[PDB]
């Protein structure tokens, strides 16, 4: 216990690294939405080759 | 409606601000227009404007006491980093401006949203839930205003001068109009007397059987004996509501607003008090109040007043000497002889000080503070009480006007350094006795419409006595307004005055009183016979709405609210 | 409550919890203390079985 | 050099002789310096004519009441005072207006001479029971703002007379209001409403144009000291 | 200076915290003259903590002594002894502003004593055995820098000691008008201000240091501090008041401390102020301040933040400070040296790079996309992160000052870590709305509005006043010290004389001569319990002196008549105005605002975290919830309680629903509710939900 | 169980409901608030919960 | 009566939105359970009134119950 | 009494007979007693201590 | 009674920048009034030129002194801000002022080019020692009311340039009262007396026109109702 009392805690004020990022999350959609679906279908069978 | 800052409002609002600058083009894709918000770019206030506005936030301060202490509002930019607040809703915050902190949230959902425009919209709050009387009104400087306002002074310019030998009458004016006119002319006062034709203006109660028993209509005009400013101020209240013609303070005001609530809907008291609030501030900005040394007047008696009151303290000292009193005995005599000198020098105050001076005319207002505290500022402290409680014999003869001696002062302390350290106990056991409410009657909720039962409780409307009068009784207010009644009201002969299952009102109270009878029979949550919960009928009508409960009303909360809102108001 | 019954302890509740808060002149409508005072009386303490 | 902004005049017509202009975008402290100028110089420029003083023959002395009519003078003295007369010329002259029998006295009964219009002949003077007999003569002058009735001491020795207060100015009410607005970069813009009420003989859109013209030449007594001084001019 | 003479019963040894009884707090008879009766701190820790007296000594033994005048058989003598409280018990003690001969007799046969029961009693002159040494004796040094302390109740006089502490130092320091005799001291003995330590000349003077040339053949050179950082972010500066070829004397001042000015403290402006209401923008003690404050910087302060970042080794790799960093456009980097630190004099924006700071990260594996992308591109790849130091979102400056410590020159680095760098950033602050202002007399209110100054009431003369202060507030909050204060103000700014005809005037009998005529802008001591009494200071308001103009705004009762600003009629009644000394506390508005719409949470709880950090989150506590359900809001309750805290799957679905404007999905179950269930079946209670 | 825990003694309530094996009905919204269900009370209620809207055929015609 | 025209989230007036419900409680659910279904159209029945420039759906939802244009069963 | 003071006009009618002491003794004194200072011993003695410690 | 009389205006110089002038006669209620609408535009709207910005020699930010100077870069800026200054062009213009050795420096040592104007050389910016050594370069632009310093980054502007906030207004005090006239009604009429003091840049006549202007053309508003 830290603070000169009993109510805060050593951990508490512990910031995640991992913790999921939502505008990130949604970025990506919005890319997979972008890339994927708009500019790959511009070169059929030449723009097959880039999706394997 | 609420300021909010610009940055604040920005920052918070983000989301909604990117969703609307990519659908206006104004970005290609979340990221752009996250990136363009983090500079703050100029070309998107635009678009916070429209996001922002019919965007309910709720308002909440620390430490929350009652369910008024969250309150939504309507917010609207304004430049700086602070939130403006509203002046009216502060008491029903209990908030104050030497330096208060609020919080903010936004409702997301659009359940959550509909109930902060619906439940918690400020402006549908103006009844406490207490009591059931309104809690937004006119305070301080708002009264004060009003008051100057409708107060009435003989000896003024433009004056109503009867009609004499050589002249008719002076103070006639065909208008209003006129008589604004005649004001910024500078040859009217706003507080003398005159008389006006009203055609707007509903007459008085009295005055219309004897004009337009017919009835009356707009444009019906009538003569009214009355100042400018009680006519200025009678335009603010609805045009239905009849002309009042009284000099507004506090407690009339409180009647005033009380008498609107019961007979219109809540957006009409709404729009009076607002329009109460600019009047009241914009005159009391003229009104002249203000402090001085030579405005705060010195009994002159007072000289003569502890003179002679030094001659008893003396007799009493010197009877001690002998041991003929005890010294507690000795100590008595002294805090009755010094309390007597202090009611002296109060009612010789109060006798001095004219009637328009600043001080008394706040104090007398009803706007703020107290008689007490006038005299101790003028006339004197008077005696002061120890760390054990105890009376120091020794009072106070000096005024904080006339300059404290060095020992007096240093006595004085003690009492004010106990009470500024009991503010913190005070709220702890506050807040421990609403815990505990708050726990024990956590499942009284309105489940059912009514129970279906006959077994009420008895209540006292008049007092009187062998030979006298009937007078409502001292405590109508908290124990019989607001019921429903279980047995029908029947006097002497059989006549029922009131059907069972009606609501008692102030109207329905006086015709009872009228009817000359004394004891009814009132429905409780104490008889209500329901399973679960309780049932709307015998709890009465709503304290917040002046209606019957709906099914679902979480009263157990509002009940121990209620009851721990005075938690620091307690003291012995 | 053991002698003059329970129509006569609500009322004495209700009186002395009313009063106290009267002195100061904080108004409080009777229903709320009521609705307190309901909850102190769900229980009876049993004697034969 | 250029204003910020160009502010603009919008109108609402809230009736027959009551209107409320806005006017917006106004550069901040601008909003108080046109609403009070304006809303006196309305109330004090625009000239007009009024009655200002009265004769009764059935009343001598003891104003109380005029026999044989149900009004009371005081009463008839307002429904004098609330009427509407337009002068050609500013001559001081005289009116008069006589009738006899039971019925209603209006204003259309009146008969004005040359050169003075009344435009309210519905306007309800009194009324007259059976054998009345209502005599009164008026005196109607040009005027500028509201004067109180002067006192008579000096030539009371025509003892009748009875001076009133004169409205000369056609508008009757104006109250400005300085609202918040926004540009669109900043919040602290200002729209000026105002609410003028005027009577039958005007309408509020000469009246605030005569104010505004009045105005302007005011203020050319000064902006004449030294016109190659630069000004804020919102150009055209 | 009041912090080292500070008085504390908590700690370690005394008064344990968790009990802090409730009896001790309150004043006992012997305080007078040893532990300040005023000042005590506002919260919990009331009455525990005090200052000590002005003039309390410490005996050896850890007993505060006090200093008293042995009095004789009437007359009181030369010879100040000091006593503890149990030897000053035996004896009486006779008050100091009672009356005495020229020798040293007492003129009134009775007088005004102390006692042994510590009370205040009347003897005669025989009984009488000592006396206090000054009226100011009981109070301690800060309660006693508030003039007409006698005409304001403890509370009131309590909160101004306390706030005439949180006074931040602006930019130009000036003396008050109106205040005690103490001023001088409490700068000199702060140690704030330069002094001579040797009689001589001043030789050359610099804005960086001084020298001085004492009478002995010796040199003596002393630095000045420049825009120093303090513990509490404000700025310790210092500069000169001397120039050269003055002769300086042992213990003259020279250079001024922060809050000092001629060597007297200077904790505040004084300017005019009006007592009235002003249209309800100063409603509920709120204060309304004339645009010119911020014109011409009169509350302008100058605040300085320390940032820091450490570079040290990981087991993948060493952390390095570099210009370049990955993923950014190369305008990002503009005042940034070669080796990653920013120049001296940039400006620093909100969000900017402070110092550049790569570290190991080896996570090769990208998403395809990102494979994509940068094939596209030129950023092919790199095994690094962008960890650099940024400015905190909301501070902003221009940088001062830079200190690097590296492990290259062995510098004492606690272990573990290769190079630190601090870097300086300073900004200025001019008030604003939301800014917190406050007299000497707890009279301490927010800044509603700040008002043109074509819009602020001003005299005749044409000056518009710079503050109103709300009526209402003075009679009921009881502190009509601050009534006197700013006539006494007015006083001092315009000179005062008094006409000698019919001999001095009745009300001046016991003034002394000196005071008879001052010029203006003359400055005046009122000391503490021996100020001046209110019939003076009515002589001096009616004796007051003429503007440039031959008239006097302000008549002989202290009010005067203003003009609308708005409207320009004059106000129906006189006003009363003078001069006022405010101080700018601490509690800015500046730092304390913050907000968050969506960033960093907290591991272990799942929960947004709070305090000072970016993005600091608000707490829904239990009387909020009590409130809510007391509306019967049931649906916003749950949203604020799962949606926004800790709904892990939900956050981001409602954000990515608001971004796309769909209909927010119902909250899930939150992280406490499965947390508390995985706790209680750790437990071997098989807690299962049914339905 | 859940607010008997919450009071004074959660050891013992969570012993005796544990051997008593019994289990809490979600009526009363100190267990609601606790849970994070919506609260019964208020708009919660089941019946203002369930309420169905659905236009007017004038209104859609 | 002579009450001015609602401003803002006021409008429309509250009392009169009462008479179209049980109480506080019921409005709200109808209300947002309206708004919901405009959400719904707006994004693939579509607002019954003529909408303002951006009007936000909650407020299309009170417009459209203060002529009592659509109806409600309350699902005891 | 302090050469470089601005001449400051006081309402004070009563004389100082004793000058207000060092507002920093309380620390320094003490410190200096820890240390055992001979700059403190001097003053010890001249209280009429013998042996100072 | 409608007097055919209109408003004359009468100036009288006090001082070299104190102006006190009579407009009369105006019916009555207007003094005030007009006093109000004048003093509101001449404190706020009287356009002019102030210094932008400053350089100095061997400082990179405001919060440095510069070796030799007794006053600090802050005091510099302090003294600075009180410099009156007038320039006959709109765009920016440039001014030097360069000081060696030991003396003291003031606004009569500065330099500056066609079209600008100091009109206060007495006053004191520094003192310098004897290896004292100031060089400053100060940016005039033309302006009206109260601007802010602008960031050097939100201008582009390179490390060095010290923005300073902008004093244009040159109006130092303006009052007004009213009075009652004789001359057609006893007491009926206004007579209303105004006056400016301005700084040296302009005098009060100047001001006054361009007071009078703006106001004109704000109300040619109203006018153009028709
Ligand atoms: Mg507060
Ligand atoms: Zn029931």
């Amino acid at each position: 216990t830290i603070g000169d009392e009993g109510d805060s805690q050593l951990g508490d004020f512990i910031e995640d690294s991992e913790a999921v990022v939502a505008v990130d999350a949604v970025s990506f959609t919005l890319l997979q939405d972008q890339l994927q679906s708009v500019l790959e279908t511009l070169s059929e069978r030449e723009a097959g080759v880039v999706r394997l | 409606q609420c300021g909010l800052p610009k940055l604040m409002a920005l920052e918070l609002f983000k989301p909604f601000v990117m969703k609307r600058l990519v659908d206006l083009n104004h970005a290609q894709n979340i990221k752009s227009a996250k990136r363009m918000v983090e500079r703050q770019r100029p070309q998107v206030w635009d678009v916070l404007e429209e996001v922002i506005a019919e965007h309910p936030v709720l308002l909440n301060r620390a430490p929350t006491l009652h369910r008024l202490g969250i309150q939504a509002f309507e917010p609207q930019l304004v430049e700086g980093k602070a939130i403006q607040l509203h002046p009216l809703v502060c008491e029903a915050f209990n908030a104050d401006f030497d330096g208060d902190q609020m919080a903010v949230h936004l409702p997301l959902s659009a359940e959550a949203q509909a109930e902060a425009r619906i439940l918690m919209l400020s402006s549908n709050n103006i009844l406490s839930p207490a009591s059931g009387k309104p809690l937004a009104m006119p305070r301080l400087d708002m009264v004060t205003g009003l008051y100057y306002l409708t107060t009435l002074v003989e000896g003024a310019t433009g004056e109503y001068q009867a009609a004499t030998k050589d002249a008719p009458e002076q103070g006639v004016y065909s208008s209003p109009a006129e008589a604004i006119m005649a004001m910024d002319r500078g040859a009217l006062s706003v507080r003398a007397k005159i008389k006006v034709r009203l055609t707007e203006l509903r007459p008085p109660t009295d005055l219309e059987a004897q004009l337009f028993e017919n009835g009356w209509k707009p444009g019906d005009a009538w003569t009214a004996e009355t100042t400018l400013g009680r006519v200025m101020f009678n335009e603010l209240l609805p045009k239905s509501y009849p002309f009042v013609n009284e000099q507004m303070h506090k407690k009339v005001q409180a009647r005033i607003i009380n008498d609107l609530a019961e007979r219109f809907p809540m957006i009409v008291v709404a729009q009076t008090v607002d329009k109460l609030k600019d009047a009241g501030f914009y005159w009391a900005t003229r009104s002249g109040v203000t402090v001085s040394m030579a405005d705060v007047l010195v009994p002159p008696q007072k000289q003569e007043i502890l003179e002679r009151h030094e001659a008893e303290a003396d007799a009493i000292e010197r009877k001690y000497q002998r041991g003929a009193l005890n010294h507690t005995e000795r100590n008595e005599s002294l805090v009755k002889i010094w309390q007597d000198a202090t009611e002296e020098v109060g009612k010789a105050l109060e006798e001095f000080y004219p009637a328009d001076n600043p001080i008394i005319t706040i104090v007398k207002s009803g706007a703020t503070g107290n008689l007490t505290q006038t005299r101790t500022l003028a006339g004197m402290k008077g005696l002061v009480t120890n760390p054990k409680g105890e009376f120091i014999p020794r009072p106070i003869k000096s005024s904080f006007r006339e300059g404290l001696t060095v020992l007096e002062y240093f006595i004085n302390t003690h009492g004010a350094r106990k009470g500024l350290a009991d503010t913190a106990l005070r709220t702890a056991d506050s807040g421990y006795l609403t815990r505990r409410l708050v726990d024990v009657s956590q499942d009284v909720i309105v489940r059912e419409h009514d129970c279906e039962t006959e077994r009420g409780i008895n209540v006292t409307l008049a007092e009187r006595g062998p030979d006298g009068t009937l007078i409502r009784d001292a405590h109508v207010e908290t124990s019989a307004f607001a019921r429903t009644l279980a047995t029908d009201a029947v006097d002497a002969n059989g006549n029922v005055i009131i059907e069972r299952g009606h609501d008692l009102g102030d109207p329905a109270i006086d015709a009872l009183l009228a009817a000359g009878i004394t004891t009814v029979k009132v429905r409780s949550v104490l008889t209500c016979t329901s399973a679960t919960g309780v049932c709307a009928m015998c709890y009465g009508r709503s304290m917040a709405t002046g209606k019957l409960v709906d099914i679902g009303e979480a009263v157990g909360i509002v009940a121990a609210q209620s009851i721990g809102e005075p938690g620091t108001q307690l003291t012995m | 409550l053991r002698v003059q019954g329970p129509r006569e302890v609500q009322i004495h509740l209700v009186k002395e919890v009313q009063e106290v808060y009267r002195a100061q002149g904080v108004s409080i409508h009777d229903k709320h203390i009521e609705v307190i005072v309901r909850q102190m009386l769900r229980r009876v303490t049993i004697i034969d079985s | 050099m250029l204003i910020s902004q160009r502010p603009t005049l919008s109108e609402e017509t809230v009736a027959e002789n009551r209107s409320r202009f806005v006017i917006e975008p106004l550069e901040p402290g601008f909003g108080y310096t046109l609403g009070n100028s304006l809303r006196r110089t309305l109330l004090s420029s625009i000239p007009g004519a009024a009655v200002t003083s009265i004769r009764i023959d059935g009343v001598l002395h003891e104003f109380t009441t005029v026999p044989g009519v149900k009004e009371d003078v005081t009463d008839i003295i307002l429904n004098l005072k609330g009427l509407v007369v337009s002068s050609d010329d500013d001559e001081p002259v005289t009116m008069y207006l006589r009738k006899q029998g039971p019925g209603v006295v209006t204003a259309g009964d009146i008969v004005p001479p040359a050169g003075v219009t009344v435009h309210n002949p519905d306007m309800h003077i009194a009324t007259l029971n059976d054998k009345g007999k209502l005599e009164v003569e008026l005196v109607v002058e040009r005027g500028r703002g509201y004067v109180p009735a002067v006192q008579n001491k000096a030539s009371g020795a025509e003892i009748g007379r009875i001076p009133v207060d004169s409205i000369y100015s056609p508008v009757l009410k104006v109250t400005y209001k300085v609202e918040a607005t926004r540009v669109e970069q900043r919040t602290d813009f200002d729209k000026l409403i105002i609410d003028v009420e005027t009577k039958n003989s005007i309408s509020p859109r000469d009246a605030l144009a005569s104010a505004g013209g009045t105005l302007v030449e005011l203020f050319g007594l000064a902006r004449e000291l030294n016109a190659d001084s630069e000004h804020i001019e919102i150009g055209p | 200076l009041t912090h080292k003479r500070r008085l504390s019963a908590l700690g370690p040894g005394g008064l344990s915290r968790e009990r802090a009884g409730l009896e001790v707090r309150d004043v006992h008879p012997s305080h007078y003259g040893r532990m300040c009766p005023i000042e005590t701190p506002e919260g919990p820790n009331i009455g525990l903590i005090g200052s000590l007296s002005v003039y309390a000594r410490v005996n050896p033994f850890g007993f505060i002594e006090t200093p008293y005048r042995k009095v004789e058989n009437g007359v009181v003598t030369d010879q100040i002894d000091y006593l503890t409280a149990d030897e000053e018990d035996r004896h009486v003690v006779a008050q100091a502003n009672s009356p005495t001969d020229e020798n040293g007799r007492f003129t009134e046969d009775r007088v005004m004593v102390r006692k042994k029961g510590g009370e205040v009693e009347f003897v005669s002159a025989d009984q009488v055995d000592y006396m206090d040494v000054s009226p100011r004796q009981m109070v301690s040094v800060a309660t006693a820098m508030i003039p007409f302390l006698e005409h304001d109740d403890a509370n009131r006089a309590l909160m101004g000691a306390n706030m005439q502490r949180q006074a931040v130092p602006l930019v130009r320091s000036e003396a008050p008008l109106v205040g005690t005799g103490m001023e001088l001291r409490a700068a000199i003995d702060a140690g704030d201000v330069v002094v001579a330590d040797k009689t001589g000349v001043i030789e050359e003077v610099s804005a960086d240091y001084i020298t001085v040339m004492a009478d002995d053949g010796t040199r003596q050179s002393y630095r000045l501090r420049k825009f120093a950082r303090s513990n509490h972010g404000t700025c310790a500066n210092q500069r000169p008041i001397v120039d050269a070829g003055q002769r300086v004397e042992a213990g003259q001042v020279i250079a001024d401390g922060p809050c000092t000015q001629n060597g007297e403290m200077a904790l505040g402006k004084n300017l005019l102020v009006a007592i009235m209401p002003w249209e309800g923008h100063n409603y509920e003690d709120a204060i309304i301040l004339s645009n010119r404050l911020v014109e011409e910087d009169v509350l302008t302060s100058i605040h300085i933040e320390e940032h820091e970042i450490d570079a040290r080794d990981t087991k993948l790799g060493a952390e390095e400070i570099t210009r370049d960093i990955p993923n950014v456009s190369d305008e990002v980097l503009a005042d940034l040296d070669e080796r990653g630190i920013v120049r001296i004099g940039a400006e620093v924006r909100d969000g900017d790079i402070l110092v550049g700071k790569v570290t190991p990260k080896g996570e090769t594996e990208l998403t395809p996309e990102e494979r994509l992308l940068r094939a596209i591109f030129g950023e092919k790849a790199r095994e690094v992160r962008d960890t650099s130091l940024k400015v905190p979102h909301g501070e902003s400056g221009k940088v001062i000052g830079i200190r690097v410590f590296s492990r290259e020159d062995d510098d004492e680095l606690p272990a573990g870590v290769n190079e630190l760098v601090r870097v300086y950033v300073a900004q200025k602050r001019k008030i604003s709305d939301g800014d917190k202002l406050a007299g000497r007399h707890g009279n301490k209110g927010v800044i509603g509005k700040i008002l043109p100054v074509e819009d602020m009431p001003f005299l005749p003369d044409g000056t518009p006043v710079d503050i109103i202060l709300n009526t209402h507030g003075v009679p009921r909050r009881m502190n009509i010290g601050q009534i006197l204060e700013t006539h006494l103000g007015w006083v001092a700014k315009a000179g005062w004389n008094i006409d000698v005809a019919a001999g001095v005037p009745d009300w001046a009998s016991k003034l002394p001569e000196e005071l008879y005529s001052a010029p203006a802008d003359s400055t005046v001591a009122t000391p503490v319990f021996d100020g001046a009494q209110e019939g003076e200071l009515a002589g001096l308001l009616g004796s007051t002196l003429p503007n440039r103009d031959g008239e006097v705004m302000v008549d002989a009762d202290g009010k005067s008549t203003l003009f609308d600003g708005r409207s320009g009629e004059p106000f129906p009644y006189p006003v009363t105005v003078g001069y006022m000394y405010i101080l700018k506390l601490h509690h800015l508005v500046d730092d304390k605002i913050h907000a968050r719409s969506t960033g960093p949470y907290s591991m272990i709880t799942q929960q947004p975290l709070g305090g000072k950090a970016q993005f600091g989150g608000q707490r829904f506590g239990e009387m909020e919830c009590w409130a809510m359900q007391a509306y019967g809001a049931a649906y916003t309750l749950q949203e604020l309680l799962t949606i926004k805290s800790d709904d892990t799957v939900g956050r981001v679905k409602v954000y990515e629903a608001i971004v796309k404007g769909e209909n927010i999905p119902e909250p899930g179950i939150p992280e406490s509710f499965k947390v508390l269930l995985k706790e209680l079946q750790s437990l071997c209670l098989n807690v299962e939900v049914l339905s | 169980w859940l607010s008997a825990a919450s009071f004074q003694e959660t050891t013992r309530v969570l012993t005796d409901a544990a051997i008593n094996c019994r289990s809490d009905k979600l009526n009363g919204l100190k267990e609601n608030v606790i849970i994070g269900k919506l609260i019964p009370a208020g708009t919660g209620i089941s019946r203002y919960r369930n309420i169905q809207v659905q236009p007017t055929e004038e209104a859609r015609a | 009566s002579a009450y001015d025209t609602p401003l803002g989230i006021t409008n429309p007036p509250i009392d009169e939105l009462l008479s179209r419900a049980s109480s506080k409680y019921a409005l709200v659910i109808y209300a947002a359970k309206r708004a919901r279904q405009i959400n719904d159209y707006y994004n693939q029945v579509g607002p019954l009134v003529e909408p303002g420039l951006q009007e936000k759906p909650l407020s299309i939802a009170l417009r459209e119950i203060h002529g009592d244009l659509l109806e409600h069963t309350e699902g005891e | 009494s302090v050469p470089g003071a601005p001449n400051r006009v006081s309402f004070a009618k009563l004389r100082e007979p004793l000058e207000v002491p060092g507002l920093l003794d309380v620390q320094t004194d003490s410190f200096e007693w820890l240390v055992g200072s001979d700059r403190w011993r001097q003053a010890a003695i001249d209280r009429g201590e013998e042996n100072p410690v």
